[PDB]
């Protein structure tokens, strides 16, 4: 199960 | 801005024995960036079809990639890989031998 | 024993030429299970492993959505580090992701690890605690503090140490039958005279899984690494592993050398010579 949560750089 | 070259491995599935069915397989790894152009060869002349495993990094951040192939290994019969890669200035070929 | 499940993801930009290429797989220890590839027809998560075939329409759904999501995240990212770096928008650039969790023998969360890297060099990772991160340059100054605003952290700790340990055990138990198994390594030895007084003796190690392994030669049982040649492990292609290790020796002290094996799949290490 891959991560679900991402915020930009 | 760093490149790194490619190790290349060429060899086969399972030991080579002439006239029986096996995989050849051309294992190309250390390298970036990760576009890269893999051949396998059969005396010589690009082998068609041949597929590749998905794209993925080891823990220095280097590419690994592996090609791959079914063939008859035979007595004169020659096979080898071919890379190109930024890095390199001309192809890269590499024979297969057997024992390696 | 004790068993990893991992992420990686790669975006290359390609300037002139529209959207770059992203590439995502998942693995358990050495095997991989998914994999999504912008290039390919589908534009889902597709299986890669048996085991993972059976979960449901919901499963492959909320996948599929988590790896485009990143992929447009990391494309926005490629603009962005270019600017952090005042770079030109005529090269291509390389964005990779690596996140995941090990777990011990009896399943319970061991570590987890995220950690990112731009054009194959150190960018930000999350420190061993996983309550704070590591920029490696300034232009990774200003994403650790979005990151730390974004309390990117406590989202990071709550999947390694929740869904990735709870999925990776899930995965354990419904691939049991292979994922579980070791394959310890099929070993033989080979000779071949280099002139009239040296030889190479290459010892194989074949078939074995998972990938790690040791291959040491010792002559009169003393370690040797002096006129030794040792193979990256690679991969046969049906999910085994292969490598070997070879010495040149002088023709008539064959004897004295000796090859050892190491493998999780072997109780005890083995030994081999070139004559019995
Ligand atoms: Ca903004
Ligand atoms: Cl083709
Ligand atoms: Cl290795
Ligand atoms: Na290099
Ligand atoms: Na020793």
């Amino acid at each position: 199960n891959s991560a679900s949560f991402s915020t930009f750089k | 801005m760093i490149q790194r070259t490619p190790k290349i491995q060429v060899y086969s599935r399972h030991p080579a024995e002439n006239g029986k069915s096996n995989f050849l397989n051309c294992y190309v790894s250390g390298f970036h960036p990760s576009d890269i152009e893999v051949d396998l060869l059969k005396n010589g002349e690009r082998i068609e079809k041949v597929e590749h495993s998905d794209l993925s990094f080891s823990k220095d951040w280097s590419f690994y990639l592996l090609y791959y192939t079914e063939f008859t290994p035979t007595e004169k019969d020659e096979y080898a890989c071919r890379v190109n890669h930024v890095t390199l200035s001309q192809p890269k070929i590499v024979k297969w031998d057997r024992d390696m | 024993g004790s068993h990893s499940m991992r992420y990686f993801y790669t975006s290359v930009s390609r300037p002139g030429r529209g959207e770059p290429r992203f590439i995502a797989v998942g693995y358990v220890d050495d095997t991989q299970f998914v994999r999504f590839d912008s290039d390919a027809a589908s534009q889902r998560m597709e299986p890669r492993a048996p085991w993972i075939e059976q979960e449901g329409p919901e499963y492959w759904d909320q996948e599929t959505r988590n790896v485009k999501a990143q992929s447009q995240t990391d494309r926005v990212d490629l603009g962005t580090l270019r600017g952090y770096y005042n770079q030109s928008e005529d090269g291509s650039h390389t964005i990779q992701i690596m996140y995941g969790c090990d777990v011990g023998p009896d399943g319970r969360f061991l570590r987890g690890y995220r950690q990112d890297a731009y054009d194959g060099k150190d960018y930000i990772a999350l420190n061993e605690d996983l309550r704070s991160w590591t920029a490696a340059d300034m232009a990774a100054q200003i994403t650790k503090r979005k990151w730390e605003a974004a309390h990117a952290a406590e989202q990071q700790r709550a999947y390694l140490e929740g869904r990735c340990v709870e999925w990776l055990r899930r995965y354990l138990e419904n691939g049991k039958e292979t994922l579980q198994r070791t394959d310890p390594p099929k070993t033989h030895m080979t000779h071949h005279p280099i002139s009239d007084h040296e030889a190479t003796l290459r010892c194989w190690a074949l078939g074995f899984y998972p990938a790690e392994i040791t291959l040491t030669w010792q002559r009169d049982g003393e370690d040797q690494t002096q006129d030794t040649e040792l193979v990256e492990t690679r991969p046969a292609g049906d999910g085994t592993f292969q490598k070997w290790a070879a010495v040149v020796v002088p023709s008539g002290e064959e004897q004295r050398y000796t090859c050892h094996v190491q493998h999780e799949g072997l109780p005890k290490p083995l030994t081999l010579r070139w004559e019995l």
